[PDB]
């Protein structure tokens, strides 16, 4: 169970960056989640039902499909909204990334606490444009959109490559592989950190 | 065995939920489904997608009680009617089942999980290709059309491109789901 690592790359204005975010966050959580485990004495459990809802972007022409749990929705929104803030405080730079981690969770004999193993990483890095003209504002939101269709296609088309996933929990370790915090999903264990990058140059290799 | 009659439940369900998410990406305004942690026993792969009576009804009489096989697709065509007249075939969704099986699963659940996981990338998948973008501003109109195939796809004009959403592996085959558009 080693681990899987995913990156991205999309440019886009400083308006989009949440927008953008949110398209990745939530496509890769839809697929990386299920119905919520009701488990019985027995050992037996029921899966809950998933709900799915379009989201319009506003300063995009594109529409992705998230979970409708509100819950992950105003988590993510938090999480983007930390990103979108440092990146402006962090100025000329404007190279950030954000990084989804899916981790298991294995028991450690004491002393020690249990380790967080990763199964599957995805990380999006964010180039942001400086913008004058409105004609230009209203090209880059179509052009965006449509880069944003070959990212979701491309994350969908993986969720195939991937063949492992962690095995079905029993009612005690449920917690080593799912967030049961949420009321409307049962997602992966995940862990959201982002990372303001530092250009660097490129070699005058085969060129 | 009783193990393949509830794969036919699955496979079938499978398709009429396909054609649920396709035609109903194509009905020109947003989708929306609440979750249910206490779910009804029409909740298919664990999701909520209101069969709409009307198209589970052509897609029945377009499956007439059989399910896909080696050389027997089952195929979505969305087109186009403008005011001239005008007939485009836009999209052709392709629900493929090959020859390849795979005994090393138990076809008891890990196939209807993976069904599940296959009909979420179609329902992110039928929103970013044009024809959805299309679709969304209707003028002109959006017309659905199930049938089995024998898929082709001359009416597509040269040029097209192939997005591909996914692939389940069942002991009866792999189901290949995918689509061609313009």
């Amino acid at each position: 169970m080693n681990c899987r690592s995913e990156v991205l790359e999309v440019s886009v204005e400083g308006r989009q960056v949440e927008e953008a975010m949110l398209a990745v966050l939530h496509t890769v959580l839809l697929h990386r989640s299920t119905g919520k485990f009701h488990y019985a004495a027995a050992g037996t459990y029921s899966i809950g039902t998933v709900g799915t809802q379009d989201v319009d972007c506003d300063f995009i022409d594109f529409t992705y499909v998230r979970v409708s749990s509100e819950e992950l929705d105003r988590a993510l929104r938090k999480v983007v909204g930390e990103f979108k803030d440092a990146l402006r405080n962090s100025g000329g730079d404007g190279l950030g990334q954000m990084s989804l981690e899916f981790y298991q969770k294995k028991k450690s004999r004491w002393p020690f606490s249990d380790e967080c193993i990763p199964w599957e990483v995805w990380t999006v890095k964010v180039h942001v444009v400086a913008l004058a003209t409105e004609q230009e504002r209203q090209i880059c939101r179509e052009k965006v959109g449509e880069k944003l269709c070959e990212k979701i296609i491309n994350i969908v088309e993986v969720m195939n490559r991937h063949e492992y996933l962690p095995k079905m929990p029993t009612q005690s370790e449920v917690d080593n592989v799912f967030d049961t915090g949420l009321r409307d999903v049962q997602p992966y264990l995940y862990k959201i950190s982002f990372q303001i990058t530092d250009a660097l140059g490129t070699s005058v290799t085969t060129t | 065995s009783q193990d393949r009659k509830d794969l036919d439940k699955f496979i079938k369900f499978f398709a009429l939920k396909t054609v649920q998410v396709i035609v109903q990406a194509r009905l020109g305004e947003k989708i929306c489904t609440r979750s249910s942690s206490s779910p009804t026993g029409s909740d298919w792969f664990n999701l909520a997608i209101k069969d709409i009576p009307e198209v589970t009804h052509e897609a029945k009489k377009a499956l007439a009680g059989q399910l896909p096989a080696v050389g027997r697709s089952m195929c979505v065509e969305i087109s186009l009617k403008t005011s001239e007249g005008d007939s485009m075939e836009l999209e052709i969704w392709c629900l493929e089942m090959n020859e390849k099986c795979d005994k090393e699963i138990k076809v008891s659940y890990t196939v209807y999980n993976r069904l599940s996981l296959l009909l979420k990338s179609l329902l992110a998948i039928t929103r970013v290709t044009p024809a959805y973008r299309l679709s969304r501003k209707q003028e002109y109109v959006i017309l659905y059309r199930i049938y089995f195939g024998e898929v082709q796809l001359s009416g597509l004009g040269e040029g097209f491109q192939t997005v591909r959403v996914g692939t389940v592996g069942t002991p009866v085959g792999t189901i290949t789901l995918s689509c061609a558009y313009r």
